[PDB]
């Protein structure tokens, strides 16, 4: 009996990181992506990389 | 309250003839056999609780705390139970035993074997 009362505590905690989880991750993956190509030398970096497979994958 | 047990001895038990309540031994038996086995299956405890953790997912912590001092507090009444009469129901047929037939079989039983003697001379 005592379990219960505990137990709900823990999975509201738990339900409640999830849903902050996905709303702070709509907002957090909506707000920030801009900067990799605003830089586009952050897709350089990935051309680089790119290069650096181009030359150094084999 | 909790188990308990004396003389429990089967064949004789059921055996009894005071008969609104010697027909209860019959079934008594088979309740009582049930209830024994029935008993001898449960845990008596539970766990003890990781108090230490559940404050940790808890976080309304004042809960777990307040349950947590509560339980480490709580401690049950323990049961009901009535028919400790039959502790005296008992004592009756106890004397029905005894006076009936204590005192009627020696009586009988003296005067027969006794009987045996002389009417074997």
């Amino acid at each position: 009996e005592v379990k219960n009362r505990l137990d709900y505590h823990i999975s509201v905690q738990n339900m409640m990181r999830q849903k902050e989880q996905e709303h702070m991750i709509n907002w957090v993956e909506k707000r920030v992506v801009q900067s990799i190509s605003a830089q586009q030398e952050k897709e350089t970096i990935a051309k680089c990389i790119a290069d650096l497979k181009l030359l150094s994958k084999k | 309250r909790k188990l308990a047990l004396k003389t429990i001895d089967w064949v004789a038990f059921g055996e009894i003839i005071p008969r609104n309540q010697k027909a209860v031994a019959n079934s008594l038996k088979s309740w009582n056999e049930t209830l024994t086995s029935r008993l001898a299956t449960l845990p008596e405890k539970p766990p003890a609780i990781d108090w230490a953790y559940y404050k940790a997912n808890v976080a309304k912590a004042g809960l777990v705390d307040d349950f947590e001092k509560k339980f480490n507090a709580l401690k049950v009444p323990i049961p009901e139970d009535k028919y400790t009469a039959q502790v005296d129901a008992e004592e009756k047929e106890d004397v029905k035993s005894c006076a009936e037939f204590l005192t009627q079989s020696k009586t009988r039983i003296q005067e027969y074997e006794k009987e045996l003697e002389k009417m074997r001379n």
